[PDB]
RNA sequence: GAGUACGGUAGAGGGUGGUGGAAUUUCCUGUGUAGCGGUGAAAUGCGUAGAUAUAGGAAGGAACACCAGUGGCGAAGGCGACCACCUGGACUGAUACUGACACUGAGGUGCGAAAGCGUGGGGAGCAAACAGGAUUAGAUACCCUGGUAGUCCACGCCGUAAACGAUGUCGACUAGCCGUUGGGAUCCUUGAGAUCUUAGUGGCGCAGCUAACGCGAUAAGUCGACCGCCUGGGGAGUACGGCCGCAAGGUUAAAACUCAAAUGAAUUGACGGGGGCCCGCACAAGCGGUGGAGCAUGUGGUUUAAUUCGAAGCAACGCGAAGA
């Protein structure tokens, strides 16, 4: 049905294979989600920021039948998609009101996998 | 890696703030450094190299 | 690699119509370089399309290759260690000319009984946006529009 | 020279206990719905029993982002979160004291990365072995998905590394120039730099040395004390014996036989699935073809009595033959 939410946040998790993004409240109740994988780009076109933006326009019109205006945009990860899933936001109706890089930085924690050897 | 965005301008010039903060953190830098893991040798050879590029 | 600027050819303009656009639609038809045989089959074609209703077949020669000429294609390139088809706009100077390709060699192929009632076919066939030099400009689109993924020149 | 007494300085020096933040994983709960994850692309895998994502909570282990620096400390191996306790050394200033008490060091003894071994704990991530998925002609690998020992802690053992600066320790002397760490002295008392001096830590460089590369006050230069080690390559740091070890193994350490060379540095060329620049119907865009069909020609093969001989990738095959 319609929660009737106006602020809401918006979550990029674009990582260097796929870009999820998913439209949250301020109290982290999801709302929609989108994914370049879900959006017909599978392969080397996953990791294409125009599958990025594909993944948070077709998330972006599904939010606002919430009557989402306002959102907040937590970008986290690297990858192909980490700005162009933002601009698409802005191509459908709504305002930014900030963008906060949230990307996890362990302070020398786990021990990451070895070095690939291609 | 975090902007606010300001009354009456546009958009555009609000990302191009947000990614001069993030190259300022560095995040990207520290996520591919992060990606794997690297020896003590390999990582004491490649700040040995970084200290005679700079003098 | 080349260094060269390649050359610079002129055409010059058609004696029945006083068009250059014709001239080098001419220069597409030939064969063999019969310019005497080929241009027998525009200026019959454009009576065939003349006498078919238009007023002029100049005017509908105008029509029919904006409907042909693309604006985009792909081509293949090679960034990463694998091909990507970047789509990229087919600049002025081509897509007239890729228009006066896919007219005659579509038109090549019709069942019609010559090819000066077969260019003329395709023209008004091609004019209204139903043939299949149209059916081929829209599927080179459709090669385009799929693989936007790839935009880095 | 060596050492002691005093004040001070810096430090990931060592040991014993606490404490913190980020992150990963696992579990519980809410939202929410078709994917997540992975790769060159896939697939194994995870997911409709509701995954990934997102929010709240909990447990647990490991390492301490930024600071961070040819920076610091240590005999070396090594040592990076913070704090408290215990503790070694170095540097620094003057005065005071002993008065050669020194150096080196076969044996000997102590410490000694990582892996490994034993007993007991612990176990989040990573990951030998192992399993599956790919790739490949094959792939006991590289890549992916999992994953055990191990990595962590205590107490023992091992005693080896490209344990390297491939450079033993100690002392003296020999142009300079440019950085940097901890001090000291004088100009600057400067607010704030400059000049000497010392202990380190780097980069050039005269002389000198070197086979050359290069070293060049942190010498591989000029010397002196002592010690260790080498005598062509392979066999072989192997066998045998001794000692050590729980083991794996370590250490000491040959010969027969065999070869006429192995080897170091540097030069020219060539090559690179190294790098930089440039050109050619080399590529790209097109024009028309061969390869499919019939005929002409030559060649290989076959056959023949001969099917005359030569030409054999590009650069032989309508070539010598411009004509059996």
């Amino acid at each position: 049905v319609k929660k009737t939410v106006v602020d809401g946040i918006a979550h990029i998790h674009a990582s260097f294979n796929n870009t999820i993004v998913t439209i949250t409240d301020r109290q982290g109740n999801a709302l929609s989600w989108a994914t370049s994988g879900g959006s017909g780009f599978r392969g080397s076109r996953k990791s294409t920021p125009f599958a990025a933006q594909v993944a948070a326009e077709r998330a972006g019109q599904a939010a606002l039948e919430y009557g989402l205006k306002n959102l907040d945009v937590n970008v986290k990860g690297p990858g192909p998609g980490r700005e162009s899933a933002v601009r698409a936001l802005n191509a459908c109706g709504y305002k930014i009101a900030s963008i906060t890089d949230v990307t996890p930085i362990p302070h020398n924690g786990c021990r990451p996998p070895k070095k690939r050897r291609v | 890696p975090a902007v606010k965005v300001k009354e009456n301008e546009p958009f555009d010039v609000a990302l191009r703030r947000f990614k001069r903060s993030c190259e300022k953190a560095g995040v990207l830098a520290e996520v591919r450094s992060r990606e794997f893991y690297e020896k003590p040798t390999a990582e004491r050879k490649r700040k040995a190299a970084a200290a005679v590029k700079r003098h | 690699p080349r260094r060269r600027v390649a050359a610079k050819r002129e055409v010059l303009a058609d004696p029945k119509y006083g068009s250059q656009i014709l001239a080098k639609f001419m220069n597409h038809v030939m064969e063999s370089g019969k310019k005497a045989v080929a241009e027998r089959i525009v200026y019959g074609a454009l009576d065939k399309v003349k006498e078919r209703g238009k007023a002029d077949p100049l005017e509908t020669f105008e029509k029919a290759l904006d409907a042909i000429a693309p604006l985009v294609e792909v081509k293949s390139r090679r960034v990463g260690g694998a091909t990507y088809q970047v789509p990229v706009e087919v600049r002025p100077s081509r897509r007239n000319a890729l228009a006066m390709r896919w007219l005659v060699d579509f038109a090549r192929k019709r069942g019609e009984k010559s090819m000066a009632l077969r260019l003329a076919g395709e023209l008004l066939d091609a004019a209204e946006g139903k043939g299949a030099a149209v059916k081929k400009r829209e599927d080179v689109h459709r090669m385009a529009e799929a693989n936007k993924a790839f935009s880095h020149y």
